[PDB]
RNA sequence: UCGGAGUACAAAAAACCCUCCGAGUGAUUUUAAUCUAGACAAACCAGUCAAAAUAACCAUAACAUCACUUAUUGAUCCAAAAU
């Protein structure tokens, strides 16, 4: 999902990343109500990044 | 009145694979109360004497011989007062195999 | 003529306890078991006495 | 419903009435014995054997082989008695069964054993072992002459071939020695072949050792038409058989077709089917002889594989078919957590849009 | 494998020694992983596997104790062959 | 420190256990023989 | 079940559903066996595996536990070091 | 390619001893209602008769694999009267000797409890375990 | 409430304020483990078996037995124990 946000220029490489723009490029979404605490990295595509 | 506790339901002892169905490691051949079918090759004893499949295959019903264990004393005592000429026959389920126990495949070349 | 249950304790030193009928008028029972967490054959000796 | 039985009954014989007069046996050894001998008889139901193989039942054996000898029954029965009488003569025979302390010499027992009945059992082990059936298929012979192979390890050491033996190639790598009794009459012909190991067909065999025309006894001195190559099983599949057999032939047969170069390592070239080439001569050989062995995978594998036929050698698996399962339901009931490992691909997580 | 400069003479002989089931003719030393569905994952277990041969080759003290499980059917085989190996007559 | 008290225990009482095995299985040995003699003692005197 | 509530006029839950069951996100319902604390010195080893193992709900229960549970329990959750996590999803199901 | 290199992807093998030798062979298990227990590749099979001693190896099929009998004539010339203990010794002899020759070094001996406490069984065993063929088979791998 | 026989004669099931036996536990030591294929049965709750795989002990050693053995038994919640 990443590689996919990145390569469809959703977010970018140049800037520093963080939830922020991952929130701002929709990759992501989080409710805090529901007692999220953020996001994790899973491994699914680290043969392909 | 003066007869009670007649009302019980069926314990649903009976035969369960015939001759040709084709079972799997497991599968309960049959259920017995008393000693009805007797197991034979590849078919396990429980200790509610249940017949179950040990191996996978096609089912097969026999009649053979009855020879007992030498430590069953009931047994073998029925043995001793039988005339010369007289043999026990039982009927016996078995299990013929179907697949083979493994195939040889070539993994690498060296 | 009752029997008692009586609740047995390990002497390897790990905590398990596990529940015995035995009969009221013998003595304090002690038996062979088997630990599942020393993985052998534990000596158990009557502790506590619960349910008549 | 009642049927009439097809055939008599097993206890239909004895009379129910005047119990007290019927003989019983009182042993349970009695009563083996007495199974054992009603279970081999072809009863009329269905039987165990039957079902479980026993290899087509009544087998009409063809045999091609040797004259069985002609020898006297009645001076051979004398005269074990006369050797049975000057026995039992002796004192000293009945002190030393009586005291528990006898030895018999085991090796004259061994020469006995193959002058008389070691040919009858080393057919029936042939007949256990399957060498007749993917060899000559129903075609059956009684090993008739005596024969000894033995394989050379070093100055002293020597490791003999007999039926169903065990040898490791390390024993085997060179050529063996073979020994029999004949006068110089005949002609013979020595095939060492592996029935198992083919690579590309299940259905045929290859040669190891093959020499022909043998002047008697002197293996040396006879024609030689395939070279000795030493033995290579795979390594995953083991105990492949090599059979020695000896042929005992009238003419002087030659052969153009079946002649193998000097190196021959060529295993297109070691191709064999015993049935037909027992069909190309029927007229000339008769088999006589026999001796096989079993031989598993070793070290010394490697370098028959590698420096001598130029080969990758092929490694094997002795792979089981995965085990069963059902149908999967979408609402399995009373079934424990663990139903879904079951039927899960593999051990990982995986997240399709996330 | 010969030419497996980053190890001692002594651990490069004894890697052939043991481990010459997984040797191709032309001394190439072949290790396989398969578990995980990531290759990272199958390199990091092939890198643990050589790690995990090479210490044992370059321990001295590696007695090399064999299970009798599964070879007491070997070592009785093995007895029972030598029975009829014992025959002394010169040959060849 | 608790796992460390429980490895402790462990090994205490694992270092007391085939004494401890022996004199049960003794103790219930010489059970066995007071109650076997004390029969064949009545027996002996009954039979008189 | 509270179809209709008086205060926000929404669609209760009832809280025994929750104290004893648990939801997968395949519809499939999990529970304890009835009894696995109850004298398991009279039963045997086998019946106390039996007693002391998972089920699960058949169509009928897990319909009725769907209709009694709102749809705050149903929704997609990934916890830190769930157990169920691995079992949250259903595959290979040929129907 | 090198034209020796093809060779089928699944090996056939015809021989019936690679997967008793192997061990991963199927035991016929089951039965227990009956006796002899029919759990094995090969069995001793002891018949003393009044006259002679016969003992056999027999495969789950029912043949016969080899035998050792006291009314072989190779026996009969070198052993005295045929029923003894003696008599038991030079079979269990015998038995062992042809057994190391035909390669067969397990098997099952499933005795009588009253001919286990024989003395021509206890000490046909012992020739047995001294001649080299060791009893009680080992156990099926992926049973 | 639970079990056995007939009713219900041959796979299963099958009722009556139908006819007869019982059960609400004793005795003994062999004190009877963990995990997991596949099944019987069943509305649900319950109940039954169980090969392979580990550890215990002959160093490749898992059925507690007998009394017609079949019945010898009770769900949540809550209380006391405390692991
Ligand atoms: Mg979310
Ligand atoms: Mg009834
Ligand atoms: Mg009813
Ligand atoms: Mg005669
Ligand atoms: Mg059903
Ligand atoms: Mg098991």
């Amino acid at each position: 999902r990443l590689q996919y946000l990145i390569d469809l220029g959703r977010v970018d490489p140049t800037q520093p990343i963080d939830l922020t723009q991952l929130v701002n490029g929709r990759g992501v979404t989080i409710q805090p109500s529901k007692r999220d605490y953020g996001v994790q990295l899973v491994e699914e595509g680290a043969d392909t990044f | 009145s003066k007869n009670l506790g007649g009302k019980s339901p069926g314990k649903r002892f009976g035969i369960k694979k015939m001759e040709g169905h084709y079972v799997h490691a497991g599968n309960i051949l049959a259920t017995q109360r008393h000693f009805r079918w007797h197991p034979g090759a590849h078919v396990g004893l429980g200790k509610n004497k249940c017949l179950y499949a040990l191996e996978e295959g096609v089912v097969r019903y026999t009649k053979e011989v009855y020879v007992p264990n030498p430590s069953n004393s009931e047994a073998v005592d029925l043995v001793t007062r039988l005339p010369q000429g007289a043999v026990l026959y039982k009927t016996f389920v078995h299990v013929v195999p179907a697949k083979p126990e493994g195939t040889f495949k070539l993994v690498a070349m060296l | 003529s009752k029997t008692i249950l009586v609740k047995m304790m390990s002497q390897a030193g790990t905590g398990f306890s596990f529940n015995t009928k035995r009969s009221r008028l013998r003595e304090k029972l002690t038996l062979l078991h088997y630990d599942p967490v020393v993985k052998k054959k534990v000596l158990f000796v009557e502790q506590k006495k619960i349910r008549s | 419903r009642r049927a009439a039985p097809l055939g008599p009954m097993p206890n239909e014989d004895i009379d129910v009435s005047d119990l007290e007069r019927l003989k019983k046996y009182r042993s349970f050894d009695r009563y083996r014995r007495r199974a054992e001998q009603e279970a081999r008889k072809p009863h009329w139901w269905r039987t165990y054997r039957e079902h479980f193989g026993e290899e087509s039942g009544p087998k009409d054996r063809v045999d091609i082989g040797l004259p069985p000898p002609k020898v006297s029954r009645t001076q051979q029965l004398l005269e074990r008695k006369q050797a049975l009488r000057e026995l039992r003569a002796n004192v000293e025979e009945e002190r030393a069964a009586r005291l528990q302390t006898a030895r018999i010499p085991l090796e004259a027992v061994r020469a006995e054993w193959e002058r008389t009945c070691g040919p009858y059992h080393k057919q029936r082990l042939a007949e256990y072992c399957g060498l007749y059936r993917d060899l000559f298929h129903g075609a059956t012979f009684v090993p008739r002459v005596p024969l000894h192979v033995a394989y050379a390890v070093g100055e002293d050491d020597l490791m003999p071939v007999y039926h169903g033996n065990e040898v490791t190639p390390t024993e085997a790598a060179q050529a063996p020695e073979v020994t029999y009794e004949a006068d110089e009459g005949s002609l013979w012909t020595l095939l060492l072949t592996n029935l198992d190991g083919h690579l590309l067909e299940p259905d045929a065999e290859y040669v190891h050792w093959l020499v022909t025309n043998i002047p008697g006894n002197r293996v040396t001195e006879g024609q030689e038409t395939c070279p000795y190559l030493p033995p290579f099983p795979a390594r995953g599949s083991g105990f492949h058989r090599f059979a020695f057999l000896l042929f005992k032939q009238d003419k002087r047969i030659d052969f153009s077709g079946d002649t193998r170069p000097s190196p021959c390592y060529q295993l297109a070239q070691r191709t064999f089917h015993t049935f037909d080439f027992y069909k190309k001569h029927q007229d000339a050989m008769t088999p006589a002889g026999l001796a096989f062995f079993q031989c598993r995978w070793d070290d010394s594998v490697t370098r028959v594989f590698h420096q001598l036929l130029d080969m990758r050698e092929p490694v094997f698996e002795f792979v089981r078919p995965p085990p069963y399962h059902p149908k999967q339901k979408r609402f399995p009931h009373r079934q424990p957590l663990r139903y879904l490992d079951r039927y899960r691909d593999s051990h990982e997580p995986t997240y399709g849009i996330y | 494998l010969a030419s497996a400069d980053w190890i001692a003479e002594p651990v490069r002989l004894k890697l052939a020694v043991k481990h010459k089931n997984r040797i191709n003719r032309s001394g190439e030393l072949i290790l396989t992983s398969e578990c995980s569905r990531y290759q990272f994952r199958n390199l990091a277990d092939c890198l643990q596997k050589l790690r995990d041969m090479i210490a044992e080759a370059s321990q001295p003290a590696k007695e090399p104790s064999r299970e009798d499980a599964e070879l007491r059917r070997s070592r009785i085989e093995n007895m029972n062959r030598e029975r009829l190996r014992k025959k002394r007559i010169s040959s060849a | 420190q608790k796992r460390q008290a429980r490895e402790q225990l462990i090994e205490e009482c694992m270092a007391k256990m085939p004494q401890m095995i022996e004199n049960w299985r003794q103790q219930q040995q010489e059970r066995r023989e007071k109650e076997q003699a004390d029969k064949d003692r009545r027996a002996r005197l009954q039979a008189e | 079940v509270t179809y209709f509530s008086s205060r926000k006029g929404k669609r209760k839950t009832v809280k025994a559903v929750i104290y004893r069951f648990l939801r997968l996100h395949s519809g499939l319902w999990l529970r304890r066996k009835a009894g696995y604390k109850k004298k398991l010195w009279k039963k045997t080893a086998a019946r106390k595996r039996r007693l002391r193992e998972f089920v699960f709900c058949n169509k009928t229960q897990s319909k009725l536990l769907d209709k009694m549970t709102t749809s705050f329990w149903k929704r997609r959750n990934w916890y830190a070091d769930d157990p169920y996590q691995k079992y949250q999803d259903r595959t290979n199901l040929k129907v | 390619p090198v034209e020796n290199e093809a060779v089928a992807p699944e090996f056939t093998n015809r021989n019936p001893r690679n997967l008793e030798l192997l061990a991963v062979a199927r035991k016929e298990r089951g039965w227990g209602t009956v006796w002899p227990s029919r759990e094995f590749w090969h069995r001793l099979r002891v018949i003393r008769t009044q006259h002679h001693i016969e003992a056999l190896v027999e495969h789950r099929n029912g043949q016969v694999v080899v035998s050792a009998s006291t009314r072989e004539w190779a026996i009969k010339k070198h052993l005295y009267s045929t029923r003894n203990v003696v008599a038991c010794e030079s079979v269990g002899r015998v038995l062992a000797e042809r057994c190391l020759e035909a390669g067969i070094n397990f098997m099952v001996y499933h005795p009588t409890p009253w001919e286990a406490a024989s003395d021509s069984i206890k000490r046909l065993q012992h020739a047995m375990t001294e001649g080299g063929v060791v009893l009680r088979e080992p156990r099926r791998i992926y049973e």
